[PDB]
RNA sequence: GGCCGGUACCCGCGCGCCGAAAGGCGUGCCCCUCGGGGCACUGCGCUGCAACGCCCUGCGGGCUCUCCAUCCGACCCGUC
RNA sequence: GUAAGCAGAACUGGCGAUGCGGGAUGAACCGGAAGCCGGGUUACGGUGCCCAACUGCGCGCUAACCUAGAACCCACAAAGG
RNA sequence: CCUGCGCCCGCCGCCCGCCCCGACCCACGUUAGGGGCGCUUGCGCCCCCAAGGGCCCGUGCCAUUGGCUAAGCCGGUCCG
């Protein structure tokens, strides 16, 4: 219904409703409000020679990426790129930036609760029942890096010293993975053989055609 | 499914003229690949038979004829006029096929093969169903027998679709009829 | 013909009873694609058209020699392996680096010299006599053709292939016995596992 | 085979680099031709159309800690009736590149 | 002697095209190449012997039967189940099931077949040691 | 699925609330009358799409410079 | 003119002055006339290898013990069996 | 035969460079026929269409830490 949606959105009356010009006929009496003259700073510190153009605070409000039809909270994905390729994970929930949020769990797979792009995953037809996992604590800030300054060039005394020390991933993430993998193993033992499944990794051995291979 | 020929009937007449204010009407049964070619053949036969040209003619109706029972085999006869390299001749051809429409295809193919005669050189004088026990050609007559049985001397070995086919195969195929 | 695209280090071809030119085009495209091929039992390649026709074709080929220096002219080979290698070179572009690198991947033999006995010998379906020649039309074996254009090793291939066939037959009998005892093992383990093996009931044959 | 060393998962479907987009007398080195192991139909490449490949080779000198180089590309569209594909690369391939093997992953997957 | 002839009623597997795998009864032959195939879900149509693979089952019917008569003859000769249960049609049935295994079922088949392999290996080694 | 573009107008945004968000939310007419749909009065201003990466004096980046290999093209210029 | 890839005219187009795709090769035969690039689709002609595209789906005839035969011009065959 | 200050060969301690990603698979033979197993060695039963099949821990960050280890498998290596 892409084009029916196009017309239904495109109606002048429906655009009145959508922009909500009522409740703009509410506040300023029985009429549409005036607008005024901002920008009375009158204090330019320096005058560029080129014709000046201000910063773009972008007013375009892009649509959200559409999560694939074959993705359900609880679906066993297939990672495809990066250090966890072949790893089979379980999809927790497609988070607010658009990226998928998956888990090993780390007790069996070594794949922590981590962010994965939707492009690099192949949803399998199997599901798990996980409506009693409490995932609300995960978001973009949990994962946002605050990547540090490039003044630290990794030298012969940094190489294994970072391995040998622990100034790394924090202990609240340590405890996090414990709570999620507990409440998710309690959901995996239900599905027979699934722990062994997830323990395996998908390998496209000889005589395997992906166009033929279902998932 | 699709048929390379279709038996139309075209009905036409000369343009109105002050005398003979209703010019007489001609019907024909023509094979072609579509409407416009059937029409263009119709004016051919009413300009070499009935002295009427497309300019000084008018076409009133063109119907596409279909077949009664596509599910049954019908011994067909075709009486046909054709041009060899050094003259003209007249042929009679008996076919077994489920439709006259398929019989005409089979007949152009036979004239293009047995005689290198193309389509622009062939005319179908008369077509009819020459039911069994009255057929003339031996190759038609030899399928008029229940309790028929014959094995398949010629059977292409071939994978069901283009996907299943590879270039090397371990075992020499087992062919048996 | 674009190739199979298969992944073997070497693909052998039991070239017994295949059409010379058809096997030659299939193999030539495999070489140009870059997959290393080895064709054996070349002494058996069947060629359409009777033996007398292939004869006169080859004896016309003998006439073609450089007048002022026969040592420089068309080099007429006799052994079936080299007949095949020349028929394939006629199909590969052999005056460029790509084409000569292609022919570097071809190795053609009469018989099956070791280590090509203990191996699966793959036949190319698009070229077999049974599938490409109507039964009853003239054909000749490149072994007979060379035996009559003066390749003096038809005998010496023949004793060696009799020896190789008997040495293969004894080992095939041994593998029959080993496979019938593996089959009794097949059923012995199946009867020892019950519901453990239900999942393979519908996809087994 | 058993008890082997090498890669432990194949997440890519191997193929040969086949030539270029050629007429009978021209090359347009921009679009290469690629054969995937296992595709035998023009509609079987429908599922590969878009999936990304890598030409992996190795030079004479170390760079960034390796001899290995890799030039990236992707399956644009089908070519012919037998599942050969046309590949578009960031840089056009070498002509020594044809006959060698190229890795077709499934990354940009659907 | 030949074991199999194109003749009235013989059921044939169709082995090429978009209708691969169907059984069809050759109820009448057009000429030395084309015959009429009658099928339960497919209406009687001509199809060419190059696209038919003759099977082992014959049903004993008339020429161009009435559809009800052909269906009851298919029941009395039991072609569906005999075709399914014979090795040739079991090949097609198993081949479509292996077509329709997904990733996790394929994994469980892998497990079951590793364990089967180990069992056969151990049993064979024991009986080979019993063999002297 | 492929290639191109990425916004001074076409779109889009604020001027109300609810909603992290796609989005929803009002009045009056016409329509079938479930579902629900059509139309409607319209105003000010603003108006360069995003997210995360990799490298940063390096065994890096890329070069229009040089040599070489491969593929395709390719006859020796002036002239009657 | 016996004819000529000859000599002289009529209508038009081409080459000359013009690349490019096809006819293996060719100034004028077929397609088609152009700034430099990215993407798509075609014309002529093709899909066995050289060589990009099917050893595709069909039906017939030919069996050539002469170099069977295989492109508009075009690289011929005749009377006659 | 094999360089008296030269070389060859074995082992293990490794480093690079090549190749590769399961780089697993011995029948002959015809195709107007054939293949496996039994007993009259002639006849039963079964199977024949494509390796489109079989086989292999096939499942470990090319692979975390230690320990025991059946039966089985695979490799290096001595023997024949
Ligand atoms: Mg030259
Ligand atoms: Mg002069
Ligand atoms: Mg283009
Ligand atoms: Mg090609």
């Amino acid at each position: 219904s892409k084009m029916a949606l196009g017309i239904k959105r495109a109606s002048r009356s429906h655009t009145y409703h959508r922009r909500g010009l009522w409740a703009i006929k509410a506040k300023h009496g029985g009429a549409l409000p005036k607008a005024e003259k901002p920008a009375a700073v009158a204090e330019p510190k320096f005058y560029p020679a080129d014709d000046v153009k201000p910063r773009t605070v972008s007013t375009r409000k892009p649509h959200p990426t559409k999560l694939r039809s074959t993705i359900t909270p609880g679906t066993v994905l297939i990672l495809l790129a990066g250090r966890y390729m072949g790893k089979r994970v379980v999809f927790l929930k497609q988070l607010q930036s658009g990226l998928l949020l998956i888990t090993g769990p780390f007790k069996i797979n070594g794949v922590p609760i981590r962010r994965v792009n939707q492009a690099y995953v192949i949803a399998t037809s199997t599901k798990v029942d996980i409506s009693k996992v409490n995932v609300q604590k995960f978001d973009d800030k949990y994962f946002a890096r605050e990547k540090k300054t490039r003044a630290k060039k990794t030298e012969g005394e940094l190489f294994e010293s970072d391995k040998e020390a622990t100034k790394n991933l924090p202990d609240f993430k340590k405890d996090d993975q414990k709570v999620i993998d507990a409440e998710l193993i309690k959901a995996i033992d239900a599905v027979p053989d699934l722990k062994n499944y997830l323990g395996a990794r998908f390998s496209l051995r000889d005589g395997d055609k992906p166009h033929e291979m279902t998932f | 499914v699709a048929f390379r020929f279709h038996q139309y009937q075209v009905v036409g007449r000369a343009l109105p003229t002050p005398g003979d204010e209703q010019p007489k009407i001609y019907r024909m049964k023509l094979w072609a690949t579509n409407e416009v070619r059937a029409k263009s053949k119709f004016w051919y036969f009413l300009r070499k038979l009935k002295k009427v040209k497309k300019s000084n003619g008018q076409m009133l109706a063109i119907n596409e004829i279909f077949e009664k029972n596509p599910t049954t085999i019908k011994n067909y006869g075709i009486w046909l006029r054709y041009q060899s390299r050094t003259g003209y001749h007249n042929m009679y051809k008996e076919y077994r096929d489920t439709t006259l429409n398929g019989a005409v295809e089979q007949m152009y193919t036979e004239m293009a093969s047995r005689h290198r005669v193309r389509s622009p050189c062939i005319q179908i004088i008369k077509t009819a169903t020459v039911n069994f026990k009255l057929c003339k050609r031996d190759n038609t007559k030899q399928f008029h027998n229940s309790k028929i049985k014959f094995p398949l001397v010629y059977q292409k070995v071939r994978p069901p679709t283009r996907k299943l086919k590879t270039t090397y195969k371990a075992t020499r195929p087992n062919l048996f009829m | 013909v674009s190739g199979s695209g298969v992944c073997a280090k070497r693909v052998v071809v039991d070239a017994r009873h295949h059409m010379l030119g058809r096997l030659a085009s299939i193999v030539a495209k495999e070489l140009l694609n870059g997959q290393r091929v080895v064709v054996v039992r070349c002494e058996e390649i069947c060629m359409s058209g009777g033996l007398v026709r292939q004869k006169m074709k080859y004896l016309r080929f003998l006439r073609k020699r450089m007048n002022t220096k026969p040592s420089h002219g068309p080099i007429h080979f006799r052994a079936p392996a080299k007949i095949l290698w020349r028929t394939i070179r006629g199909m590969i572009p052999h005056k460029t680096a790509r084409g000569e690198a292609a022919l570097a991947r071809l190795k053609a033999y009469e018989g099956v010299p070791p280590p090509y006995d203990r191996t699966k010998r793959m036949v190319i379906p698009d070229a077999l006599k049974v599938l490409r020649l109507q039964p009853g039309h003239r054909y000749c074996l490149l072994g007979q053709l060379s035996k009559e254009v003066g390749w003096n090793y038809a005998d010496t291939i023949r004793e060696l292939e009799e020896k190789r066939k008997e040495k293969a037959k004894v080992s095939y009998d041994r593998r029959k016995q080993l496979a019938k005892l593996r089959v009794k093992a097949e059923k012995a383990a199946e009867e020892k596992l019950g519901t453990q093996l239900e999942i393979l009931a519908p996809i087994k044959y | 085979v058993k008890g082997r060393t090498g890669q432990r998962v194949r997440l890519y479907v191997r193929g040969t680099i086949l030539g270029y987009k050629r007429s009978k007398s021209n090359q347009y080195e921009t679009a290469s031709l690629v054969q995937i192991e296992g595709v035998n139909t023009r509609e079987d490449v429908a599922w590969y159309g878009g999936k990304r490949m890598a030409y992996v080779y190795k030079a004479k000198t170390k760079s960034n800690g390796t001899h290995y180089r890799c030039i990236w590309g992707k399956v644009s569209r089908p070519h012919g009736n037998t599942g050969v594909v046309r590949a578009k690369f960031t840089s056009n391939l070498p002509a020594e590149a044809m006959g060698k093997k190229v890795r077709v992953f499934m990354y940009p997957s659907s | 002697p030949f074991k199999r002839f194109v003749e009235i009623g013989r059921v044939a597997l169709v082995n090429y095209g978009k209708d691969y795998g169907r059984l069809v009864v050759i109820v009448d032959v057009v000429d030395q190449n084309r015959a009429l195939v009658d099928a339960p879900d497919m209406v009687r149509c001509q199809m060419n012997f190059k696209r038919l693979s003759l099977t082992d089952i014959k049903i004993d019917i008339k020429r161009i039967p009435k559809k009800a008569t052909l269906i009851k003859a298919m029941e009395e000769a039991d072609v569906k189940t005999k075709w399914e249960n014979s090795s040739w049609g079991k090949k097609l049935i198993v081949q479509k099931k292996r077509a329709a295994l997904n990733d996790f079922d394929r994994f469980k088949v892998m497990l079951a077949k590793i364990k089967r392999g180990g069992a056969i290996r151990q049993e064979l080694a024991k009986l080979k040691k019993e063999v002297a």
